[PDB]
DNA sequence: CGTAAGATCACGCGCGATATCAGAATCCCGGTGCCGAGGCCGCTCAATTGGTCGTAGACAGCTCTAGCACCGCTTAAACGCACGTACGCGCTGTCC
DNA sequence: GCGCGTACGTGCGTTTAAGCGGTGCTAGAGCTGTCTACGACCAATTGAGCGGCCTCGGCACCGGGATTCTGATATCGCGCGTGATCTTACG
């Protein structure tokens, strides 16, 4: 048969929240981070434990920030997030001006 | 390259943070986010590694990098 | 608490989560490292009401 | 850029707040001062972080939950 | 004397007031007691860490660079009165 | 006697909760392998004590200045009510 | 978008404790002189943690069986609407 839309999210929500491997596949991560740091100093290596611990601390503040973009959406009595909540959100934290 | 963070990535990142319902431009938004995250934490990191004369970004450059952003990271070497 | 936790999810041996669990469910231990990410450490469970089916 | 909070109910606000950690305390009128321009500038910003939430409302009254949601997303306590 | 119930010298429109500093135009009802609270929270906080910085320095009197150095902890640094 | 208005029972139609089937979730258990955990032995490398020196800290005494208190005066600041008006809350149409 | 209930602004009236000054008393802070306990260091001594190398197992994985949970449908129950029978009123 057919879920019902929200069904599914709900209990991936219940699957991933159970869980603490990482989210985002290594590969495709591990190039954007040598990308990145290729515009600040040429011919540079990594070691893998570095680029573990930055995906770690990356991945973390994704679902930190993400938890305060959920918070936002619903005080707008909303349930998708929308990239107005992301915004509010960096600001009051105050990483974004 | 920066597309290479999937859009199904940011919405099992998402799940884990709870979230339900997700628009089309949040992960534009999000690969934005995480852009600028990686630039800080990299450039505080490779300040680091430039000033120990090393051509390896080691990780406990990267630890001292969210060290100062605030973002103490635990399990490498603290 | 690590070995608590542990215990409540039938492990002899603490992993890291067992160790989030117990920092996060712990408030005072959560107020203290509240700038501190726990690797492999991963979220409470935790579902806002208007999120649940009716 | 003159104070709005009034000087003497403030000072008998913190003689109270500090008695009931310790009994028996003085203060010097600058140790006061400074602590009122903490208070005024950090309750300012709070105001400015609520006036941006209760905006995210669609709405233009501030409302208890929208600084609830502000020192949240701040990660205070 | 005793002191009691000086939270309430933080009277309506002086709240009003800072939260017109705050860029807010309407303010509903019961945001004057929770501003009230938050304020509380906030002294509660900067006054212990200030009291404790006293107790080493073994006096008797709160000092300007106590209230500094509380604030510096609470990574709320002020200028304009030492330190 | 004959017709019209009202109450009650029988029958029919509509909205809500709760019995059942059924595919997808979840938990438990028999049986195997492993890379990480645990212990013993060597080895450097670390801790401790005899004994010394200047150093910082503790203590006591003299000086006094802002800290504290009250009284009188003046007044800017605070509180209660008429009201009506834009704001808040609730129902509804549309289609993204 | 429409409709309705209402919280509180401005203004007015009323009342009051917050600032200025004027006095008066004063607590412990700040600045000199005395006096003394101790930690770095050097020699020399002794011993413990780290690493290498063995040995062993709690749980992942595979595979299978058993118990649970939404989505759909249908019956029971209650509520509303309509016709038939009994009752009353009028002609």
């Amino acid at each position: 048969h057919r879920y019902r839309p929200g069904t599914v999210a709900l209990r991936e929500i219940r699957r991933y929240q159970k869980s603490t491997e990482l989210l985002i596949r290594k590969l495709p991560f591990q190039r954007l981070v040598r990308e990145i740091a290729q515009d600040f100093k040429t011919d540079l290596r990594f070691q893998s434990s570095a680029v573990m611990a930055l995906q770690e601390a990356s991945e973390a503040y994704l679902v930190a920030l993400f938890e305060d973009t959920n918070l936002c959406a619903i005080h707008a009595k909303r349930v998708t997030i929308m990239p107005k909540d992301i915004q509010l959100a960096r600001r009051i934290r105050g990483e974004r001006a | 390259n920066i597309q290479g963070i999937t859009k199904p990535a940011i919405r099992r990142l998402a799940r884990r943070g709870g979230v339900k319902r997700i628009s089309g431009l949040i992960y534009e938004e999000t690969r934005g986010v995480l852009k600028v995250f990686l630039e800080n934490v990299i450039r505080d990191a490779v300040t680091y590694t430039e000033h120990a004369k090393r051509k390896t970004v080691t990780a406990m450059d990267v630890v001292y990098a969210l060290k100062r952003q605030g973002r103490t990271l635990y399990g490498f070497g603290g | 608490l690590a070995g608590n936790a542990a215990r409540d999810n039938k492990k002899t041996r603490i992993i890291p989560r067992h160790l989030q669990l117990a920092v996060r469910n712990d408030e005072e231990l959560n107020k203290l490292l509240g700038r501190v990410t726990i690797a492999q450490g991963g979220v409470l469970p935790n579902i806002q009401s208007v999120l649940l089916p009716k």
